[PDB]
DNA sequence: CCCTGGAGAATCCCGGTGCCGAGGCCGCTCAATTGGTCGTAGACAGCTCTAGCACCGCTTAAACGCACGTACGCGCTGTCCCCCGCGTTTTAACCGCCAAGGGGATTACTCCCTAGTCTCCAGGCACGTGTCAGATATATACATCCTGTG
DNA sequence: CACAGGATGTATATATCTGACACGTGCCTGGAGACTAGGGAGTAATCCCCTTGGCGGTTAAAACGCGGGGGACAGCGCGTACGTGCGTTTAAGCGGTGCTAGAGCTGTCTACGACCAATTGAGCGGCCTCGGCACCGGGATTCTCCAGG
């Protein structure tokens, strides 16, 4: 797979930003979050898979994943 | 003959397990050996602030015509109390929003 | 059927109807307050050992929880906390 | 006819957003991203439903508080709008 | 084999004491033994070092770096004295910031034309680093109860040094116990007397003081200077200062030192915080009666003034020195305040009007153990101590401040003690050691 | 009745100290207002600090603060301080 | 006539001197009569070792050069050379204080 | 008879207290049993990472010209090298110093 | 005498002299070093704890430090560690 | 040029629906109950050595106040490009349903690993010792900035 | 506008002093070799849950373009507050009484409470079932905003 980093679209950054509570956006913002969002997720997912590989399973699970972020300091209630 | 078995929760008043308390305390590694008020000091604590956290819960769900409490109505009463949220400073509530914030400069003349 | 799970939800439920007598919660709220009982419990109990560890003491004690909840709760919420626990203490030691 | 001002619309969508507590990201093309980004890890990779959607609140969670963080530095720099060089700087005053 | 004067010496025909300190020092250096001239003023110990200088200079030659520790505040006067009488000997001084001391050292002490120097202890632990190569022949220390205590920068460097011979002048020598003494002589004597020291006291102690030690009293010296007159004066202390007490002895206000709350708590309450009125702070008769002592002395002052003149007030705590002063003020009476805090002008020029011919001066209050061996008083009659210190060798000292040979009437002291207090057993101790310095010294 | 208290201990942080923080950070030009500013920022770290100490120190029923208190407060804080223990 | 420095040479000598050295900037005194008025509020008749006294002052140079630098980032980011309280407080609350 | 006695560090070919660090595993309350190749190779991490720090620090020593080693030259080598940097991001060393950063702005021009 | 405490001083120097044959080393140099130690310990064995504790097992092994090995440290470090901790296990199970 | 009107949104009130919470029943496992026991903490005496508090010198570095002037922060103008709001068309998400298989989850076996003991001894810690690396001082030599002048 | 001179700050050597780091030895306690027993985990095998892949239809949402206002950004001017020097002034820093009792640490002894073990039965968790709450949709009240006079 690849260029699905573009499917995280204008819309959806603008609808985010809103929540955040900002009012006018300049047009370069978009590339920038776009990678934001990938250093989180690298980070994210990498400690996930390696719970997973520690594990000895094939799947990915909402405990390794609250795990993970609970190891980078943001803990997420709500999942188990 | 043997007497009737009594909780300990029910020896100190308490609406959260003694007992279990007790055996994660015991089963977790946290020492070698564990007091008998330890369980009783900690689930007392818990009860509190579940209590407290309910309490603020269930005032914001009144105050917006429900009965069901919600992630919602549980992150207003987080972020709305000071206290509690410089105990739950780094923890994202599921499904919780964010309160209503908007800045006075961005607000029309 | 599945393998049993442990849960706060009972108790939560019965603090619920002392707090507010006609008030229902709902599934991922109860998930919620699950999830936050233990972090609590995870934090003080942490605390505690590292306690006993520091002094090396090999016992967890009212005095180590004490300790613990004032290191962690802020302020108001560690006062109220420390006198409800005494008072489950001495009650608990009164009553037995 | 009739145009709202350059604005308006804009404070209504915030004050809309800000009011609900839904997702804002779709639900497939984030999935397909996560599939993506877990490729280079490992291959062949199963996924549970709950996994995708926690991984999905904490991405919405994180990218929110960034954004409040990047007006807060547009408003120091006396504009209302955000840039990069704000988002920059938040990401470089929190430390990552 | 020095019975008078020689003639060397300008402006001096000596009243046999320095020939006598002379002559012992002599026979002294030719048996190889360096003691203590315990001579406590106005006997010359000055006189007597300058004497043996300048026999050493004019006599078989033995020229050499001298050597003179003194208080910086006796540094003038003691150039002074070498040059108005022994010329012939050379003196110099080490004095001033590093660029002057620099700059001094290396005009003079480097190429060492030099005959004698003349230095202050804070100067020699500064300048230890260039104080070692020399070669030392004999080294004078004035007022030895400063290297009094084993360890300490100035007692190391000080028995760091190579010296021949060691020459100490000292009024006091024993202040608290055996320890100091024999401090001095293992300094004196490292090899005889490394032994840490009615048969294993007294009888011993006299038997190792009577070769290495020569003393002479001024009371026996002088024959003249009428004596003292002490008053001891009870205090009974005020029902708030007995709270006060017990709650200091049973226990949010500071409490580090037992010993020294009740100590100030019996002198006066409002150096505590809130033992004062409110906003008003207005001085009638509330310092008076909340303090027993304070009464007493509020009962004498008005004696003071309508008998005699000159007294002087002695305090060991600021605090207790600055109320009495505000208390001065508030009776409308003149007032003198001398104390560390108080700068060397403003302290000559208070001693000046003090001692000038017709002055209203009535109150003099000195801090005991403020400034040193200086402020000859002579005119003084009345000598009044608030509290007394742990030496009685200190309160010696105050008490002769005023008790000059300048002074030609018997003076008075008056003291005023606390009851069911641990001022019973500080009087004790003193008294004691004053009974004991008399007994061994003064005959 | 004659007493001048001296000074408060927080305006002992003085303004050439300061001044030298704010050298050794890499600041070139100050304004007037920020010496209050930091006065009170150092009060609210050090208040955290030490409440974390003094409660380590009264639970190991100890009256006196100790180097290790100090270095188990700032772990507690996230401040992880070397060189101490 | 006499001479005299423009107005910032001294200021980024003396940051490349405090910048190369590794001493303390406070002074012992006045920052241990601080902690000591600090802990009477919390708890009175307190003892302080040296060592706890040196601990707290080297944790507050860390923090306090740290908070410099977010906050000489912020005043250069609004176009500034000189910081101020906004500068502080834009830094604490991004930080999370 | 017996065997002459090797330790577990030198059997393993390390220079770290496989011993000591099997004990302070044992008491440290981590689990109630513990393998036998886990100390060796937390040791052996240990001395990895204890040789990267201290070579980094030797080299900054030397090119300050020096033969000691000081918490300066530790905190020059412990930043200046990204990964050690993100390892001891939350890390204060005792007179340390601060790594010269002047920025470009604050430059005369 | 006085009691005894323990401390990596002298492991510390044997690596020093090892990657640097003659560079000495200070006091307070020697007790960060020993702090650092004693803290990596600290991280490594808590992760280990933690995972066993997650995986429902007791007893912490080669593969529970390596996983923490990998989720603490960042990248080049975590994979030369965990070669050269793999070569020491190697040799420990070899011919011993 | 505030006041007014049109429109657009927001809001409130009923009415019908779907489902999720709330209650009730069954089995069982974990907590309560006694009883015996062994370390672990409490309690107490002795040492001792460091931390207090109120003065008293003495020295030197760092603060403190001050005047001047100069960059610098701050406000005002004006251009202009970029972002916003709206209508349209294309795209893909979203929602149901279906089929197949991988893989998670449980259970039973069995063995090999680790805990626990006991000797035996050597690696490590404390105590005492001595040479050198580093700080400092002083005097050059070098580099940098600032001002005046052709 | 640029160069050249001058003042100041700084880098660089050599010589001294000193106190700490590197080293040796002796003693000790905890690490190592050799043994045992028990139980946790590795392996094999089986069930069924959940993930993945697929399709078809619908409609909300995104992409695209266009027209226009407002806000960013460069520039200009002002007048003020901060940096750079200087002469006083505290006050830190160090070193001394002068006493101290006090608090922390080691050794010894003893009691009590936490653990372990066996037994037993309520307390919970999981499975059902049913009704009130939330939701969706429709229809009819304000409230804000934007031109236009
Ligand atoms: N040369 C002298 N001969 C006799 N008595 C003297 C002499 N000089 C001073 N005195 C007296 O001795 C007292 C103090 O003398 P002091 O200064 O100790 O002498 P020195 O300076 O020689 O030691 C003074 O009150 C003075 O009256």
């Amino acid at each position: 797979l690849r260029d699905n980093i573009q499917g995280i679209t204008k819309p959806a950054i603008r609808r985010l930003a809103r929540r955040g509570g900002v009012k006018r956006i300049s047009g370069l913002i978009y590339e920038e979050t776009r990678g934001v969002l990938k250093v989180f997720l690298e980070n994210v997912i990498r400690d996930a898979v390696t719970y997973t590989e520690h594990a000895k399973r094939k799947t990915v699970t909402a405990m390794d994943v609250v795990y993970a972020l609970k190891r980078q300091g943001r803990t997420l209630y709500g999942f188990g | 003959t043997r007497a009737k078995a009594k909780t300990r929760s029910s020896r100190a008043g308490l609406q959260f397990p003694v007992g279990r308390v007790h055996r994660l305390l015991r089963k977790g590694n946290y020492a070698e050996r564990v007091g008998a008020g330890a369980p009783v000091y900690l689930a007392a604590v818990l009860e509190y602030l579940t209590a407290e956290i309910l309490e603020l819960a269930g005032n914001a769900a009144r105050d917006n015509k429900k009965t069901r409490i919600i992630p919602r109505h549980l992150q207003l009463a987080v972020r709305n109390d000071e206290e509690l949220n410089k105990l739950l400073g780094r923890v994202t509530i599921a499904q919780g929003g964010v309160l209503p914030n908007i800045q006075s400069v961005l607000l029309p003349k | 059927r599945k393998t049993r799970k442990e849960s706060y939800a009972i108790y939560v439920y019965k603090v619920l109807k002392q707090v507010h007598p006609d008030t229902g919660i709902s599934s991922k709220a109860m998930s919620i307050m699950n999830s936050f009982v233990n972090d609590v419990f995870e934090r003080i109990a942490g605390e505690a050992s590292r306690l006993a560890h520091y002094n090396k003491r090999s016992t967890i004690t009212s005095r180590e929880i004490q300790t613990a909840v004032r290191l962690l709760l802020p302020g108001e919420l560690a006062k109220h906390a420390v006198s409800e626990g005494t008072k489950a203490v001495t009650k608990y030691t009164s009553a037995k | 006819p009739h145009r709202y001002r350059p604005g308006t619309v804009a404070l209504r969508e915030i004050r809309r957003y800000q009011k609900s507590t839904e997702l804002l990201i779709r639900k497939l093309p984030f999935q397909r991203l996560v599939r993506e980004i877990a490729q280079d890890f490992k291959t062949d990779l199963r996924f549970q439903s709950s996994a995708v959607m926690a991984l999905q609140e904490a991405s919405e969670a994180y990218l929110v508080g960034l954004f409040e963080d990047t007006n807060l530095c547009a408003i120091h720099a006396k504009r209302v709008t955000i840039m990069p060089k704000d988002i920059q700087l938040a990401r470089r005053i929190r430390g990552e | 084999t020095f019975e008078d004067s020689p003639s060397y010496v300008k402006w001096g025909k000596l009243r046999d004491y320095q020939v006598r300190g002379l002559n012992w020092l002599i026979s002294l250096y030719e048996n190889g033994i360096n003691g203590i001239l315990a001579d406590e003023m106005g006997l010359g110990k000055t006189l007597q070092t300058i004497s043996l200088l300048g026999y050493m200079k004019h006599y078989r030659n033995i020229p050499g770096p001298h050597m003179v520790l003194v208080p910086k505040s006796t540094l003038h006067n003691w150039m002074s004295e070498f040059k108005r009488w022994v010329p012939t000997l050379r003196s110099v001084c080490l004095i001033g910031d590093k660029e002057q001391r620099a700059a001094f050292v290396r005009d003079v002490l480097l190429p060492g034309e030099w005959d004698v120097c003349v230095t202050s202890y804070e100067m020699l632990i500064k300048e230890k680093s260039v104080f070692k190569k020399f070669n030392w022949r004999y080294l004078v220390i004035d007022e030895a109860h400063r290297i009094k205590n084993e360890k300490s920068k100035l007692s190391e460097i000080v028995r760091e040094f190579k010296t021949t011979n060691r020459l100490l002048l000292t009024g006091t020598p024993l202040q608290n116990n055996l320890h100091e003494l024999w401090s001095l002589l293992n300094f004196l004597l490292p090899d005889v007397f490394n032994s840490a020291d009615d048969q294993k006291l007294v009888e011993r102690l006299h038997m190792v003081l009577r070769p290495f030690l020569l003393r002479r009293i001024k009371a026996d010296v002088e024959k003249s200077l009428p004596p003292k007159k002490e008053v001891k004066i009870y205090v009974g202390l005020s029902k708030m200062q007995r709270e006060w007490y017990t709650r200091i002895l049973m226990k949010k206000m500071r409490l580090l030192n037992i010993l020294m709350q009740l100590r100030k708590c019996c002198n006066h309450p409002y150096l505590f915080d809130g033992a004062e009125p409110g906003p008003p702070y207005t001085t009638d008769m509330h310092l008076v009666t909340n303090s027993g002592k304070m009464v007493v002395l509020d009962k004498l002052l008005p004696k003071l003034k309508e008998q005699g003149s000159r007294v002087l007030i002695f305090s060991q705590m600021t605090r207790v020195l600055d109320i009495l002063e505000d208390y001065c003020m508030w009776r409308n009476y003149e007032y003198c305040r001398l104390d560390g805090q108080t700068p060397h002008d403003e302290r000559q020029d208070s001693i000046n009007a003090y001692n000038e011919p017709n002055s209203t001066k009535f109150v003099f209050m000195l801090s005991t153990r403020a400034g040193g061996l200086g402020i000859n008083l002579a005119t003084a009659d009345v000598v009044i101590l608030y509290d007394s210190d742990w030496n009685p060798q200190v309160d010696l000292q105050a008490m002769d401040r005023a008790h000059r040979i300048g002074q030609t009437k018997t003076v008075r002291v008056f003291r005023f003690i606390t009851d069911n207090t641990v001022e019973e057993r500080i009087v004790e101790r003193a008294e004691m050691k004053l009974r004991l310095d008399s007994i061994v010294i003064q005959q």
